RNA sequence: UUAAAUGGUAGUUUAUAAAAAAAUUUACUUAAA
RNA sequence: GACCUGGCGGUGCUUCAUAUCCCUCUAGAGGAGCCUGUUCUGUAAUCGAUAAACCCCGAUCAACCUCACCACCUCUUGCUCAGCCUAUAUACCGCCAUCUUCAGCAAACCCUGAUGAAGGCUACAAAGUAAGCGCAAGUACCCACGUAAAGACGUUAGGUCAAGGUGUAGCCCAUGAGGUGGCAAGAAAUGGGCUACAUUUUCUACCCCAGAAAACUACGAUAGCCCUUAUGAAACUUAAGGGUCGAAGGUGGAUUUAGC
């Protein structure tokens, strides 16, 4: 699959033929027709429901479709165009060498925002295939720059091969605190355990009044373990008796429901406690939904794990 | 034409069930009370004894289509599951897909 | 009804319209049968009696 | 072979202008035909180092249900030449209560589209009617007979008699009944007998 | 034309069967096969007769291979006649 | 929606290697269809059982099988009946004759209707899927047998005898009948009158006046007998006058006029009679010129009805008027009445619409600015017609006359596609205008590109297996475009083939090869020039010679040149 | 029954049997006969003629309708059918002579042409090819066992002094 | 080792175009469906009518259309009508082709009882996917 | 650094490949003797 | 005689098995009754699977039918341009098991062994480059987890001529087709499962703050007998319930299964 450069040249320029005809379909503007614009126009007039989004149709530039392919490396003379060329990997070993270089320069003169480029996204910068050990061996270079005390010229060289970490922060989000037609400040949060699902409404200021679909909690859980983990919540921020909550809760069975609760509860009640508090709540496993549902039995098995008995003869 | 003998008996019975059906509801009906009398209830046991054998819905097998296998055929489509199963993952059955979850 | 069916598709073979792909593979290994000795043998006079 | 193999002409959307009347070269719905629709448009899970296949001959495009006869101009000319048809609303009918005052009964018929050589359905038959026995004129004793009568058929909590009829083997002789079911439950109701003093 | 029109999605049903892998004996092996019916449900509202027919026709007619529709009519009817008055 | 130009008509498989490319092959193709459609009602006919099946609810009565045959075998009237309505002329005879000799009595309507079937059949077996000069009437056939055995005539039954003979051309033996019919005080019908219209002008060779005076006397009659005639009556009475050239104008008008007055209104066959009638092949046309504008006065925006057989053949008359006059405007017009309501459905079969349209697309082509010439010919071809080898002359001419000849390499991509590759007339038109006069460097490029495609086309001629043909003027422009774009290398071929194919250079040709030779500077390729001329003894060959020998000639090859004359 | 038929490529699949364990560890080399070779659209046994199909679809330039071939016209075109296979069978059933080296079953002294032209533009048409030695050499793996291999030595020369050889 | 419709790696040779290189796994994922109708659909009636009939569909297009055929069909069902999209080689003369789909079209809708029509997409060759 | 015997006979490897076809053959109605 | 490759070794060294080899953890099987397969024996009376990789297996299923079995009777160009559940899974397609709870397979070239079978890595690098297939990636399900799905080439001439199709051979007054009636049992052994042997239990109320029962009238049969009903043309037989009966069993040897 050799795709020459007066080839790819055509498809562009079917591309923005197409581009104007779709355009023109749709009753849109072909001036302003982004490739967002496109998308959305073959997807209605293209329905694909395969699951996997690489084979549904697609109209895409040409220079996003077709891989990136290296020009030719010597003139019709033969004559090589780069005197690395006949090592195989010029475009590896050209920037070793560059690198090598600056480190002999730098030494006679004298992170969690960006990770180091990963190997599959340094051989398309470098358009050619690379070994594990010889991405090892760039990266132990490049740190090795950065040690030393690189220059205004290096930093810059040395940031065309950090991308940027945007680091997911741990961070609980709090619901906004609303007020009843009374005035009174409450927090309604959800929770999920298993198939239980509960919306708990807790208010700002109580006397540690839980009801549960209209009932009151010890009447709706007689199993104490289950009042115990309603308890867990405000006992873990001293605040029991100071808050009043009203919460719905359908599904799942007796454990299932007052799991769902107890999580409820404590995403709400993070309105009424400092930011210190609803971290330590966070690392009590307080405000986790609990992933651990049913496995599925699977056929020629007696359960999910468990196996038919098994004869050796 | 039919696959086998087998599947050409069936085909009879089907006939023959349907000819009689009629005939055999409106008997059973005289059977399958406490209110007529009994004696005109064993008359009626006679009569749908009497009927030709043929005739019983019971003796219908629902045998694949296809190939004539009278087990492991599902009565949606009617075929066995070897042929359904050949049909269904060439792609060729209407929104069967291999379930996997 | 399969004998709507095969006799539909049989007259189309020998209407020259369907080219029945099967029929045209038995069709050459009863010639060959044939040629090479065994046939059919005639209804009442078989190799029994 | 005098006359060489016959080619085949170049695809004819090579010569559609970009301003076109689109809707009139799909104007039905039909297959995705790659020589008719002036698109680059791929389709295909890529091979390694590859990319989505062509659409000349491309199985993949056909199996999909195209919706190029119904382009956002053609269904906004298509809805202006329908709006002849069309017949005004009510505007007094403004809300569901003025519509229950008006109409205090409610029919609920469905029709079955499905897909093959016969149209038959044998759940379009079912009729469902529905009407508050506050529509009624209804006195006291009549209400409390018509509720027993009825049976489950009355909800309380909505006050909604709900009548469905299926035994006719056609949707409007299940509307007839279902209608003067309503008409003998009315009169039965009004009726008082002699062994209702038993109560 | 002027229809008031809501959409939403019922949930969606996936029937799953399972078959046997070899034509012969090895009963542990099975393939399981679904099919999934996906939904979805416009709401019309405030129509007459004449409004439906119209509309019902052109996207009865523009419905794509493999989708089947149910459409529940509720008509708006007055009392009957006979209902009006007690005749005892 | 509206009609889509890039397209073929709907009817054909929109594909490329599918799509009909030529005249011919939009004909053919549909006949190859509907022969598919004819084999496969055959065998649905010859093996009824197979589709018997009905599994279509609401049922559809048009996709099951046909029974011809008739089924019932007793030999009654009622079952000779069936006979008569499945059209079976031998069997219902056979069977009419059986009943008679049996004795039994078959109603008058039933005798009527065996007549009626023989009379328009001719007493011959309608065309059945699978088992033009001269009068078809004979003598001894079964309705003439049939019609003495009847014991009670009525009117119906010698009315459609009448009608018989004429439809057969027997119109002397319909007239003898007719004067039978007068005998017997009998009032004909109006079919029967319209029938015995035509019988009088064929019948007889006399004089306009004599057909005249008889053709008012059976209006006279038709009068006397209280019948009321229909639209028909005057259709046949003008189509009967277009036999007499230039007596009969006059007279048709006074039909025309009649028409009105009692209000029978003209169809568009009625007004296509009198074009004919009034279009005879004189130079003048100041009579058909006035004909003409006036009905199309009178028909502006009226949404036509069939009325008569002969309706759909007005449109290729009006436009086979327009061309001889040459008047774009009422060109015009009349395609205007085609377009408005339902109109286009007129224009016929396919031979009448290639016909109307080529004479249309001939009048644009000539009479209107190229700019909208362009569009009528991106409009019309290939949605509405394939277009004649002819019609690309005359857009050819068109382009020459509006000095746009940049269009003619597309001109060629197209007629190539409409299947005038190996048209000699089309081929050798482009390239005499392409080499006509030089043209920009840019012009001269295209032209040399389309120039090779055609010597191209020449090279792999369907006829080449019969013989190589290279007409002159053909290759002349070939080499003298190569020339013009800078391909020498390319024209330098080409001399081998004029004296290959014993075709004479023109003088432009050889004297424009010496500027090629001067560039160069190449003495031996000046001589080839010189050599070539020379074998044709051309007498600029000699003068020109000297000119070559004077700028660049090599000292031994000057005194070759001479000997060699 | 109409529904239990197969496609052509499957009945031989299964009837060649290539495929299988008889054909694995050295456990009749009938070859597939392609019967649509001679077979022509719109031709079949009761002989009818289709206008489009099996006969040309204008003759005279009118229409040509449905017609039927006589019986013995039908007989003919059998007949010659089944000769034209009898021919086509012949030319499969010819052994051409082919040019033995050192003995009738050796591979050792037979060419094998000019050896084969380089990409680069390079023809090799004057060297000959001899094979001199043809061995059939086995390994041992794990999965399969024995494992036939062929070793096969050459020699090419022009026949003015250069001469190779190679395994 | 799993079998259903795997076209097994051979040496590389073998053209297989992209319907015939996936496995059933990848039906819905990679692939759609070859016929399309509503029977299979939740509460919807007769699968089993739908069934046959594209089965004998598949068969008489094959015959019928002898070596012409370089993909399988695709089967779509729109209320009354029936519509088969076929991928056929341009070697047959355009004659025949046109004769086939008027036989075609006429005999099919006399057999279903129903309007069925025939759209026939000519390819130069068998589109290759890959070689296998 | 306890002890831990046995597994019927024969059978598990070389001469080549592949069909071909053929076209249809360009623009009305109409009429006359 | 000396080698190449593979296998194997009660073969060495080092590093390890994640329900996994040992010691450990939880619940079982092996013992009792019953349900359901198999082997044997039995019957005039199917067939196939039958170390791991057979044994509630082809069957998401046998009272007739199904059926291919047995006895008897009947038919002959036969429901089919016949038929055959007749032989051959050691001729095959098709669909699969198994290693696989694997990671290798291989076209095309190059080099090494003096041009033998064969072999081809060392990163501060010393002859390998490799399309393709698999793994992986991606997708399905509730996540990027897990679980499914997937899993090449080959190994067991592994399973299946009885899903169907089919090569070869055989039958054609029968080895084909139809009708009626009938067998599918238990000396003995064993696999899987079910219910129990009870007090963390039994019954009732309730679905979790209760009262009684608790050793020959307790715990414990889903068996036996009897009766009714359901399905069906047909029920000594199949299923449900009622009555009656109250049995072995008192926690199970060697051995053995599953689960992170
Ligand atoms: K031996
Ligand atoms: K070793
Ligand atoms: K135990
Ligand atoms: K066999
Ligand atoms: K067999
Ligand atoms: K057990
Ligand atoms: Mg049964
Ligand atoms: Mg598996
Ligand atoms: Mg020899
Ligand atoms: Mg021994
Ligand atoms: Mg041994
Ligand atoms: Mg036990
Ligand atoms: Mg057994
Ligand atoms: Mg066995
Ligand atoms: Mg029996
Ligand atoms: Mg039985
Ligand atoms: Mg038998
Ligand atoms: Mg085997
Ligand atoms: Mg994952
Ligand atoms: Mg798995
Ligand atoms: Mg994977
Ligand atoms: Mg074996
Ligand atoms: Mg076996
Ligand atoms: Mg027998
Ligand atoms: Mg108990
Ligand atoms: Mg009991
Ligand atoms: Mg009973
Ligand atoms: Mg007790």
């Amino acid at each position: 699959e050799t795709y020459t450069e007066d080839f790819i040249k055509k498809q562009i320029e079917e591309f923005n033929i197409g581009k104007r005809h779709l355009a023109n379909m749709m009753g849109e503007d072909p001036e302003t027709f982004t490739q967002e614009d496109i998308d959305r126009a073959i997807a209605y007039l293209f329905p694909s429901g395969l699951f996997e989004k690489r084979a549904r149709p697609v109209m895409k530039h040409p220079e996003q479709i077709f891989p990136r392919q290296r020009a030719i490396q010597w003139g019709e003379d033969g004559r090589p165009f780069h005197y690395l060329f006949y090592t195989g990997k010029q475009s590896y070993y050209s920037l070793m060498h560059d690198v090598y270089g600056m480190l002999l320069n730098l030494e006679k003169h004298q992170v969690i925002g960006s990770r180091w480029l990963i190997k599959e996204e340094l051989e398309e910068m470098l358009v050619e295939k690379l070994s594990d050990l010889d991405y090892m061996q760039f990266i132990r270079l490049l740190e090795k720059l950065l040690t030393s005390q690189c220059g205004a010229a290096e930093e810059e060289f040395v940031q065309r091969f950090r991308r940027s970490v945007t680091l997911e922060s741990k961070k609980q989000l709090i619901e906004p605190v609303q007020y009843d037609e009374q005035g009174m400040a409450f927090s309604k949060s959800e929770g999920k355990r298993k198939t239980a699902k509960a919306e708990a409404i807790v208010y700002k200021h109580g006397s540690g009044r839980i009801k549960v679909n209209g009932i009151d909690y010890q009447l709706y859980f007689p199993i104490t373990q289950d009042r115990e983990q309603l308890m867990f919540p405000f006992h873990f921020v001293d605040r029991l008796g100071k808050h009043d909550v009203t919460c719905t809760v359908s599904g799942g069975g007796r454990s299932a429901q007052a799991g769902a609760i107890r999580l409820a509860m404590a995403k709400a009640l993070c309105s009424f406690v400092t930011e210190d508090e609803v971290e330590w709540m966070r690392q009590a496993g307080l405000l986790t939904t609990d992933p651990r549902v049913r496995e599925r039995k699977k056929p020629g098995q007696e359960g999910a794990r468990r196996k038919f008995t098994w004869k050796k003869r | 034409h039919y696959v086998d003998w087998r599947m050409w008996r069936d085909v009879k019975r089907r006939k023959m069930a349907y000819e009689y059906a009629d005939e055999r509801l409106r008997i059973n009906s005289l059977r399958k009370n406490t209110i007529l009398p009994k004696i005109l209830q064993d008359v009626a046991d006679e009569e749908i004894a009497a009927l030709p054998r043929d005739s019983c819905p019971v003796r219908i097998r629902n045998r694949c289509v296809m190939t004539s296998r009278p087990r492991g055929v599902k009565r949606r489509w009617r075929l066995s599951r070897i042929v359904f199963r050949h049909l269904a993952d060439h792609g060729q059955l209407s929104g069967i897909q291999r379930a996997t979850w | 009804n399969h004998h709507t069916y095969a006799e539909l598709m049989q007259t189309l073979r020998f209407l020259g319209l369907y080219r029945d792909e099967h029929q045209d593979f038995m069709d050459e290994q009863k010639r060959l049968k044939k040629l090479r000795g065994k046939e059919k043998p005639k209804k009442g006079e078989g190799k029994r009696a | 072979e005098r006359p060489p193999r016959r080619k085949a002409l170049p695809p004819r959307t090579e010569k559609m202008a970009v301003d076109q009347d689109w809707p009139s070269v799909y104007p039905v719905a039909a297959p995705f035909k790659p020589s008719a629709v002036p698109l680059p448009v791929r389709m295909g899970y890529p091979v390694k180092k590859g990319v989505p296949m062509a659409k000349e001959g491309n199985l993949e495009l056909l199996k999909i249900p195209n919706f190029l006869h119904l382009t956002p101009v053609a269904i906004k000319k298509h809805c202006e030449a329908l709006k002849d048809f069309c017949t005004e609303w009510p505007a007094a009918l403004d809300s569901d209560e003025k519509c229950e005052k008006h109409f205090p009964i409610e029919i609920d018929s469905t029709d079955y589209v499905s897909s093959g050589p016969s149209v038959r359905n044998p759940r379009a038959r079912v009729v469902v009617l529905r009407v508050k026995l506050s529509s009624l004129n209804l006195d006291d004793h009549a209400k409390k007979k018509l509720i027993k009568l009825v049976g489950e058929r009355y909800c309380k909590t909505t006050d909604v008699l709900t009548i469905k009829t299926d035994r006719c083997p056609l949707r409007r002789q299940n509307y007839d009944y279902a209608v003067y079911l309503l008409t003998v439950l009315y009169h039965e109701s009004w009726n008082t007998e002699e062994w209702e003093k038993s109560k | 034309l002027g229809i008031s029109i809501k959409v939403h999605e019922p949930p969606r049903k996936i029937e799953r069967f399972t078959l046997l892998q070899s034509v012969h004996i090895y009963k542990k092996h099975r393939v399981q096969y679904e099919m999934r019916t996906l939904y979805r449900c416009l709401e019309l509202e405030h129509l007459t007769g004449s409004t439906a027919d119209v509309y019902l026709e052109y996207i009865q007619r523009n419905l794509p291979e493999g989708v089947a529709m149910e459409v529940t009519k509720t008509q708006l009817e007055q009392l009957p006649e006979h209902i009006k008055e007690p005749i005892w | 929606v509206n009609r889509d130009t890039t397209a073929v008509p709907y009817v054909f498989q929109d594909d490329p290697y599918l799509m009909p490319a030529s005249s011919l092959e939009s004909r053919s193709f549909l006949l190859a269809k509907k022969s598919g459609e004819n084999v496969a009602k055959f065998i649905i006919n010859s093996y009824p059982k197979y589709f018997q099946k009905d599994i279509a609810e609401p049922h559809i009565p048009c996709l099951m099988p046909e029974y011809f045959e008739p089924q019932i075998k007793d030999i009654s009237e009622a079952a000779l009946k069936e006979r008569i309505e499945l059209r079976k002329v031998k069997a219902s005879v056979d069977m009419f004759d059986q009943l008679l000799q049996a004795g039994t009595t078959v109603s008058l309507e039933t005798t009527n209707s065996l007549l009626d079937l023989l009379c328009y059949y001719g007493d011959q077996e309608p065309s059945t899927d699978y088992h033009q000069f001269g009068v078809t009437w004979r003598a001894k056939n079964n309705a003439e047998r049939i019609f003495s055995l009847m014991p009670e005539k009525n009117e119906h039954s010698y009315c459609t005898m009448i009608r018989g003979m004429v439809k057969h051309r027997a119109y002397e033996q319909a007239l003898n009948l007719y004067t039978e019919l007068l005998n017997n005080r009998l009032h004909a019908d109006v079919y029967t009158f319209n029938a015995l219209i035509e019988a009088t002008v064929c019948a007889i060779n006399e004089k306009f006046e004599e057909k005249w005076s008889k053709i008012l006397e059976l209006l006279r009659h038709m009068v006397a007998q209280k019948v009321k005639p229909n639209l028909q009556t005057f259709n046949t009475i003008l189509k009967c006058l277009r036999r007499f050239h230039v007596f009969a104008r006059s007279p048709a008008l006074q039909v025309l006029r009649e028409m009105k007055a009692i209000g029978i209104e003209p169809s568009l066959a009625t007004y296509h009679h009198i074009i004919r009638l009034f279009d005879q092949p004189g130079d003048p046309l100041k009579r058909s010129s006035f004909i003409i504008y006036d009905i199309m006065n009178e028909l502006m925006g009226k949404r036509f009805s069939p009325k008569d057989p002969d309706d759909d053949k007005f449109f290729q008359s009006a436009m086979s008027i327009c061309s001889s006059l040459r008047d774009l405007e009422l060109a015009y017009q009349v395609h205007g009445l085609l377009k408005t309501g339902d109109n286009w459905k007129f224009i016929g079969p396919d031979q009448h619409r290639n016909f109307y349209y080529s004479k249309f697309f001939d009048l644009i082509c000539l009479m209107e600015q190229i700019d909208v010439t362009l569009k009528w010919y991106e409009d019309l071809i290939p949605s509405a017609y394939f277009p004649h080898s002819q019609t690309m002359i005359h857009l050819l001419q068109a382009l020459d006359v509006a000095n746009r000849l940049e269009v003619i390499p597309k001109i060629w991509k197209d007629s190539k596609e409409y299947g005038h590759t190996f048209r000699s007339d089309l081929r050798e038109e482009i390239l005499m205008l392409m080499a006509r006069d030089k043209h920009p460097p840019e012009l001269q490029v295209a032209f040399a590109d389309c120039a090779a495609d055609i010597k191209s086309a020449y090279e792999s001629q369907p006829i080449r297996q019969t013989a190589q043909d290279w007409p002159a003027t053909s290759l002349n422009c070939i080499a003298i475009l190569f020339l013009r774009a800078g391909r020498t290398q390319e024209a330098w071929k080409m001399l081998g083939l004029f004296r290959k194919h014993n075709k004479i250079p023109r003088s432009e040709l050889l004297n424009e090869l010496m500027d090629s030779a001067k560039v160069s500077n190449s003495p031996s390729q000046a001589i080839e020039v010189v050599e070539l001329a020379s074998a044709f003894s051309l007498p600029i060959c000699e003068g020109l010679t000297q000119r070559v020998m004077s700028d660049f000639a090599i000292n031994q090859e000057q005194k070759e040149a001479l000997s060699n004359l | 029954s109409f529904f239990t038929k197969l496609t052509a490529d499957e009945l031989w699949k299964g009837a060649l049997a290539e495929t299988g364990a008889g054909a694995k560890k050295g456990r009749k080399k009938k070859k597939r006969k392609d019967l649509n070779r001679g077979q022509i659209i719109g031709e079949g046994r009761y002989g009818f003629l289709w206008p489009g199909l099996n006969v040309p679809l204008m003759k005279n330039g009118a229409v040509q309708t449905i017609a039927q071939r006589s019986k013995e016209e039908q007989e003919k075109v059998e007949a010659d059918m089944i000769q034209q296979r009898e021919e086509w069978d012949r030319k499969k059933k010819m052994k051409v002579k082919r040019e033995r080296g050192w003995s009738g079953n050796s591979w050792g002294g037979i060419s094998l042409g000019p050896p084969d032209p380089g990409p680069c533009g390079e023809t090799y048409e004057d060297f000959d090819t001899r094979i001199l030695e043809v061995r059939n050499v086995f390994t041992m793996t794990a999965k399969e066992g024995r494992k036939k291999s062929i070793r096969v030595l050459v020699a090419v020369g022009n026949g003015k002094g250069a001469a190779g050889f190679s395994i | 080792k799993n079998r259903a419709a795997r076209v097994r790696v051979s040496k590389g040779d073998k053209p297989v175009t992209y319907e015939e290189a996936h496995a059933p796994h990848y039906i819905a994922h990679r692939k759609g469906w070859l016929s399309l109708h509503t029977g299979n659909l939740d509460g919807e009636d007769h699968a089993a009518e739908r069934t046959v009939e594209d089965v004998f569909l598949r068969k008489f297009m094959w015959g019928t259309f002898p070596g012409c055929l370089a993909d399988q069909l695709v089967l779509k069902r729109r209320g009354n009508q029936l519509e088969i999209c076929a991928v056929v080689l341009r070697q047959l003369s355009p004659h025949k082709y046109y004769f086939l789909v008027g036989y075609s079209e006429t005999l099919l809708s006399y057999f279903y009882k129903c309007p069925v029509r025939l759209h026939l997409q000519t390819v130069p060759s068998k589109v290759v996917y890959k070689y296998l």
